[PDB]
């Protein structure tokens, strides 16, 4: 570009003209280019900044997801994170999520507690559910029913604050041996 | 290399003039001409060029032979019919080799198609030709470059054109250039292969902003789009008094310069022909003010000082300058925005026996302030003493300028008046003479109030302008509400829409179909503006009525509103977004389809749990 | 926290020669220094409708609430959309876009009005002379309202799952038993305090939304954001009145009082200010823009984390032992309850 | 981890005009271009 | 810097040129100081940031 | 003088480079060579 | 609209002499002068 001079090219206005109005062209050139390569270097900052950015949360990505299992949903992908694995890509990293992610499910019915003599029972770690007729202890990710017995169920209550509880029978290994 | 060029160029899809022959008429010649013809051998020889074609204006031939050209820049007379009768003032001929090549197969197919393509740019006429063996159609379409031949400086103002013929016992197809941009595709050889125009469609527009000839699929934002004023209306001054500058000028008793006669001009119309005409002129240097366009200005306080002085004081007298006038006599403000004029007055300031009339002052105890007058008789004090008298240490203030007819040219008694004028934001009571044109309210109009250019919709307003109020303005300090002149009524001023224009549209590896938005302005103004032809793009996007959807973004033309609901694929912005779909494919407009609209069923006591699970790898880059 | 600012798209050709052809020859002698201002401009409203897309569109499903809304004694009717207001928009959430004005809504598409000002013409139509427009964001305040009910009907219904995979229903109470299993708590304490919990979850909802109304401004980012943009928009504007050194500071009177080989150096040095201004204009929005990305994904990291989960991140999703969080839109910004 | 810079508050009329009457005329023909200034490193004060 | 000035003293060129023309190196000075400013307090920006 | 830093000055332009044989393709009227930045790229040989 | 100015404008709780009538002393005028007057 001229930048409003006599014309853009150096050697030729230094060789075209004479140093007392020529300078002026010149110095004309250099507010045009000098103007023009801070343009350049202060994006080039932006830009940069972003990247750094955008390291600072891969690092941070590569050292959770992939150095171990984040509890931080939706961090390591969509999904519940199990691991991940690292790709090198140009001028940047790719990575693999591995996600555990649910399937089929069913409506069954559930309760907050089971209430077997004037004590109420809850599930130690999983979900009270029941098939429809039998009261049933399960996992929270993956149906799995189980027998209910007072090793799956921790006992605290009065049968009478708790809303919503059912009335099932809970089962002991001691008694019978 | 998609290098993009700005260059004067014939149009796509522009129009060309077909003609026949079996009287030879002029054609204007401006920006340049396109000529074509396709001849079995040879009808045509030459072409001829200049202005009034006669022998009074330089003008040009550019007729052929067998063997060579005969390009001359001659003042030939006529010809009427050997093809000039005059080579008075014609030199610098010209002889190269021939223009026409024509080649056969054994067979007359071949109308050898001449592209031609003339141009005068800083004189240095440039012609460029590319004969193509002729094909089934005279002005058919398949690209063909065009390659410069010759390039000689003419220098000489080509405004008429005209053509020659040949003797015997379809052709001549003629365009015009105007400056428009193009984008050339360059072939890998060098050569050209495809060139779009940036102001023939939407797609050929982008394709002139994303620098490619594959626009792909998405919105880009190209240009904006601006109403063309239809009028333009001027409003100045009810009166059309002419200004006493004559008085001023064809006055007797000019003052001298130690006591400058200011006068004032004020209530009047300031023609500065008549300036021109009582003035030998010899310094009209204007400094604030361009003296060619000083008709159509308006001032607000004009001032005339007038004083007769010498001649290199005539050079003396400037912002900024200094001298025993300059500092002790007349200084002229540094923020000078006037006219200065200068011409030479012998015989009113001159007789036989002398003339020692006009004085000067050379002692002053300080400078002399811009714009200041020290009439005064002290005698200059040198030493200490209290001297009031005349003689050595003690110097009479002024001294005199003796005039008599006979000095040299830097001694005469040259006349000088200045003119210095107040531009700034004022009632002007000083005006060029122009015709104030009547008042056209609710159309973009360029308008000319009291002095102040612009462009912009006027209309009534209910403001309450204070009797003194002139102008409008807002917290950003620019002209909103300018009070009219003969009609004391507050207009407002507005933009004249303003806007931007997007064009929507998928890859032009899919389809060349577009869809164009105009950016936060009402489809209703768009409409009739375009209606009106007063729109700035040239590319006129067709409207059928179904293609014009309102929308919170803008307005959208080009694409047809349905109402279904689908995955954004072009954003267009406030919640609408376009894409190709089929019919049997056209381009539509539609709302956000955020996603499935999904119930869930909870209750009091009803859960749900996953009796399975999958594993699932995505990727994050 | 903040998700987007105001999209601009300012125009070189007209905000720096106003329709003057001799203005716009003199200017493409720079070059296309300013086809980068353009493309600075068109990169940063991407990049804010990218922002919103990250905050917000966290859902692929759009989730709505059961008819009934009994959720175990707890009263959420603040923060769902109601029925009644046309806008459909939670009471929560209307506070917010009453207590922010915006200078220029931008989908407007004001001309036509600016004749019909009749008073000294504001702001947005000084700019619209001056061609500074503001383009609208393109996720409307409305839709972005059914997003919020979207994420917010996924997280009542459905816990955490919803924002793993399939969305699976689960009573509330029961949520809350898992929640605080989720920070040490066994879950019996909640199943004997549901009615003291529920009543002082209501208590806690009625007065978050009376403390963020009686206030003078706890809004402050957002307005701030707000502020910020209209105040730089206001600066660029200013500009324009400023003779940067030359004879006057109109383009139309100096082409009309100088002939061209004299009034090109005035045009030279107006060319020369306008331009710089605009150059810090743009790189002060530039620089807005990351702050304003950096604090978008935080809040999309935030979202991710408290709304679609529980986070065991401590003063992370507001102070204290994280249990749930309930986003909901404001204008140009998102607003947590956690 | 670094938590803050030092707070600067340079100021337009003396840096560019030292106590000069017809430097400051000068300057103000430059419009609000370093009230802009003094506000950008106030907020970057107010930010650390 | 001296910009492409007389001097880079202010203190000096007004005492040493008449405004007219001192206007014009000093307008030199005045637009060589403001952008090596308008650098700084990007970059400081920048560093804030 | 090929494959050498030079300084030249053909048909009046001016630069300074490395010079050697091509196999460009350049049609007849063409003059000069140049890049997509329109940076003087070929030059042909006025007096070869 | 908050615009600012700058012109010649009498300060703000300033001096202001206040004279009587009943021999019409000749005043300094610099930069302008107020002028104010019951009758
Ligand atoms: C309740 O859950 C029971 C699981 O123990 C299911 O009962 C099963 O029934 C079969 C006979 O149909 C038995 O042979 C088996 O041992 C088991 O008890 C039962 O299907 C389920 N109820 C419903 C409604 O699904
Ligand atoms: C669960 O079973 C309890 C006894 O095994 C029931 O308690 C009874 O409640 C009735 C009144 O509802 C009393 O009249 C009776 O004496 C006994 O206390 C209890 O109601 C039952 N609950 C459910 C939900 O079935
Ligand atoms: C400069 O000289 C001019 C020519 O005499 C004066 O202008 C005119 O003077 C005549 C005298 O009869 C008036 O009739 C006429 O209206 C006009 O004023 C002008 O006054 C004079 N100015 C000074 C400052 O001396
Ligand atoms: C859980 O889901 C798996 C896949 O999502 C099922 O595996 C499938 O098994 C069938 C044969 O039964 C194959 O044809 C198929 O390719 C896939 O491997 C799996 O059966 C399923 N389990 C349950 C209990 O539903
Ligand atoms: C859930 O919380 C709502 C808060 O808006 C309750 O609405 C209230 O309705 C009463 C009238 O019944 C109003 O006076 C009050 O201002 C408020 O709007 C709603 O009743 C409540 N519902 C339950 C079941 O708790
Ligand atoms: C549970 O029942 C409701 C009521 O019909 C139904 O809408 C929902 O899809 C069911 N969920 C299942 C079967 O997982
Ligand atoms: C064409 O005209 C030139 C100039 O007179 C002449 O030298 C040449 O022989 C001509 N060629 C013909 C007549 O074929
Ligand atoms: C021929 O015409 C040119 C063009 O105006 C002119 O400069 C030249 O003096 C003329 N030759 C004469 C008059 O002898
Ligand atoms: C005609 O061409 C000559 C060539 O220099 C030029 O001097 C003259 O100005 C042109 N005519 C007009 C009206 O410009
Ligand atoms: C003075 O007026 C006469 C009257 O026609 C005119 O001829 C003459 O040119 C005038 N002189 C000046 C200096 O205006
Ligand atoms: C302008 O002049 C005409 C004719 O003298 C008159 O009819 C009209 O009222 C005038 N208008 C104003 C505003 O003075
Ligand atoms: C824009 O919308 C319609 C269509 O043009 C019409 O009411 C008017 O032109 C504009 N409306 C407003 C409120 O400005
Ligand atoms: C179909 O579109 C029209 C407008 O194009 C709209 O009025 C109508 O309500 C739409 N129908 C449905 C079912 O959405
Ligand atoms: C849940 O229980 C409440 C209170 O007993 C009742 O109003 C509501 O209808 C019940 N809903 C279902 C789905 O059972
Ligand atoms: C240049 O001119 C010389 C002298 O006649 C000749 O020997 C040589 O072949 C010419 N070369 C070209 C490229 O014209
Ligand atoms: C006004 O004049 C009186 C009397 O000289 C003096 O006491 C007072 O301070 C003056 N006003 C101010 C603001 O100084």
């Amino acid at each position: 570009s001229k930048f409003g001079a006599i014309s853009s090219v150096l050697n030729d206005i230094l060789s075209r003209l004479d140093p007392p109005e020529a300078e002026v062209q010149i110095d004309r050139l250099i507010t045009g280019r000098l103007q023009s390569l801070q343009t350049y270097v202060t994006q080039q900052l932006i830009r940069a900044a972003e990247i750094r950015a955008s390291a600072n949360l891969a690092a941070t990505k590569m050292s959770e997801c992939v150095l171990g299992q984040s509890k931080r949903v939706d961090f390591c992908g969509k999904g519940y994170h199990l691991m991940s694995f690292p790709q090198s890509a140009p001028h940047g990293v790719v990575f693999l999520h591995v996600t555990y992610v649910p399937a089929q499910e069913k409506n069954f019915t559930t309760a907050p507690a089971i209430c077997h003599d004037g004590k109420a029972h809850f599930p130690r770690e999983g979900v009270f559910v029941s098939n429809g007729t039998h009261w049933f202890v399960t996992q929270r990710n993956f149906y799995e029913p189980q027998i209910i017995t007072t090793d799956n169920t921790f006992v605290s209550g009065n049968c009478d604050v708790v809303i919503g509880i059912v009335n099932n029978t809970v089962y002991d290994p001691l008694q019978l041996e | 290399v998609l290098h993009l060029t700005q260059d004067l160029f014939l149009p796509f899809f522009s129009n060309v003039t077909w003609f026949h022959a079996i009287d030879n008429p002029v054609l204007p010649f401006n920006d340049g001409v396109y000529f074509a013809s396709t001849e079995k051998s040879n009808i045509i020889r030459g072409w001829i060029f200049g202005t009034t074609l006669d022998s009074k204006t330089q003008s040009l031939l550019i007729v052929n032979n067998a063997t060579n050209v005969f390009i001359k820049v001659c003042e030939f007379q006529f010809c009427n019919d050997g093809v000039y009768s005059s080579a008075n003032n014609c030199t610098f001929e010209y002889v190269s080799q021939p223009f026409l090549m024509d080649l056969e197969g054994k067979q007359g197919n071949f109308k050898n198609l001449r592209e031609f393509v003339f141009k005068n740019i800083d004189g240095y006429f440039k012609i460029y030709s590319k004969h193509t063996p002729i094909i089934g159609r005279d002005f058919p379409q398949g690209f063909s470059a065009l390659e410069p031949l010759v390039d000689l400086p003419i220098g000489i103002n080509i405004t008429r054109f005209q053509t020659l013929l040949a003797l015997n016992r379809a052709d001549y197809y003629v365009g015009y250039l105007q400056p428009r941009t193009f984008l050339l595709k360059y072939n890998e050889n060098g050569t050209i292969t495809d060139a779009v125009d940036c102001a023939l469609d939407p797609l050929s527009e982008t394709k002139c902003t994303l620098k490619s000839f594959t626009v792909e699929k998405g919105i880009y934002q190209t240009s904006n789009f601006r109403v063309q004023p239809t009028e333009s209306i001027v409003r100045f001054p009810n009166v059309t008094n002419l200004c006493p500058f004559h008085e001023v000028f064809n006055a007797t008793r000019f003052a001298s310069v130690y006591a400058w006669n200011r006068t004032r001009i004020s209530n009047c119309v300031a023609d500065y022909s008549v300036l021109y005409n009582f003035a030998p002129f010899f310094a009209f240097k204007c400094y604030g003010v361009s003296p060619t366009k000083l008709n159509d200005l308006c001032f607000t306080n004009v001032y005339a000082d007038s004083f007769v002085i010498k001649g290199n004081e005539v050079s003396q007298i400037a912002p900024g300058q200094t001298g025993n006038i300059a500092d002790y006599n007349y200084k002229l403000p540094d923020d000078f925005t006037g006219c200065v004029i200068a011409w030479n007055s012998n015989k009113l300031d001159s007789k036989h026996s002398g003339n020692y009339d006009y004085w000067y002052r050379l002692f002053r105890k300080s400078k002399l302030k811009p714009f200041e007058r020290d009439i005064s008789t002290e005698i200059y004090q040198a030493g200490n003493k209290p001297c009031k008298g005349k003689g050595p240490n003690c110097y009479f203030p002024l001294q005199s300028y003796g005039f008599r007819p006979t000095y040299g040219v830097g001694h005469q008694p040259y006349r000088v008046v200045v003119l210095s004028f107040e531009l700034l934001h004022a009632p002007a009571t000083v005006c060029g003479p122009k015709k104030s044109t009547n008042l056209v309210k609710n159309k973009c109009v360029n308008f000319n109030f009291n002095g102040l250019t612009g462009t912009g919709v006027l209309t009534k307003s209910n403001k309450k302008f204070l009797p003194f109020q002139q102008f409008g303005r807002d917290i950003v300090d620019t002209t909103d509400a300018v009070r009219d002149p003969q009609t004391l009524e507050i207009l407002d001023i507005t933009p004249c829409s303003f806007g931007g224009v997007s064009v929507i549209t998928p890859g032009t590896n899919t389809s060349n179909q577009v869809a164009v938005l105009y950016q936060g302005v009402n489809c209703t103004e768009v409409s009739v503006a375009i209606h009106a032809d007063q729109l700035t793009p040239t590319w006129r996007v067709y409207s059928t009525g179904s293609n014009v959807f309102q929308t919170r973004a803008g307005c959208l033309i080009g694409a047809e509103y349905v109402n279904n609901s689908y995955e954004c694929d072009i954003p267009i912005g406030a919640g609408i977004c376009a894409s190709y779909q089929t019919q049997s494919q056209s381009i539509i407009a539609y709302t956000m389809s955020l996603g499935a609209e999904n119930s869930v069923a909870y209750s009091n006591n009803s859960i749900a749990i996953p009796t399975n699970f999958t594993i699932s790898v995505t990727t994050e880059i | 926290l903040p998700v987007s600012m105001t999209k601009t798209s300012v125009d070189c050709t007209m905000y720096i020669c106003g329709d003057s052809t001799e203005c716009s020859n003199l200017l493409l002698q720079y070059g296309s220094f300013c086809t980068q201002l353009k493309r600075a401009l068109t990169g940063i409203a991407v990049e804010q409708d990218k922002n919103t897309q990250e905050v917000f569109a966290q859902v692929k499903q759009i989730y709505k609430t059961p008819p009934i809304k009994y959720f175990g004694g707890f009263n959420f009717s603040q923060i769902l959309p109601d029925p009644s207001k046309p806008s459909k928009r939670s009471p929560i959430e209307d506070l917010l876009f009453n207590k922010v004005t915006l200078a220029d809504a931008g989908f407007i598409k004001q001309y036509g009005d600016c004749l019909g000002d009749i008073a000294a013409r504001d702001l947005i139509c000084a700019q619209k002379f001056n061609g500074l427009t503001v383009l609208p964001p393109l996720l409307t305040d409305e839709m972005i309202a059914q997003y919020t009910s979207a994420l917010l009907a996924g997280t009542i219904t459905s816990g955490w799952t919803f924002g793993a995979g399939p969305a699976l229903q689960i009573p509330f109470p029961m949520q809350m038993a898992y929640r605080f299993n989720g920070i040490g708590v066994t879950q019996n304490v909640l199943y004997e305090n549901q009615k003291l919990i529920a009543n002082q979850f209501n208590s806690a909802i009625g007065k978050i939304q009376d403390s963020l109304f009686s206030t003078p401004s706890a809004l402050g980012k957002l307005q701030d954001v707000v502020n910020h943009n209209a105040q730089a928009l206001n600066t660029l504007v200013k500009q324009l009145s400023s003779k940067f050194g030359a004879i006057s500071s109109v383009l139309n009177d100096i082409l009309s009082r100088l002939d061209p080989p004299e009034a090109e150096v005035q045009i030279d040095r107006l060319i020369t200010g306008r331009l710089q201004s605009l150059q810090t204009y743009v790189t002060q929005q530039l620089i807005r823009a990351a702050e304003i990305r950096a604090s978008a994904n935080l809040a999309a990291t935030k979202m991710s984390e408290c709304v679609l989960g529980q986070s065991k991140r401590v003063d992370f999703c507001g102070k204290g032992y994280h249990l749930m969080s309930f986003p909901q839109s404001a204008p140009h910004g998102v607003v947590f309850l956690h």
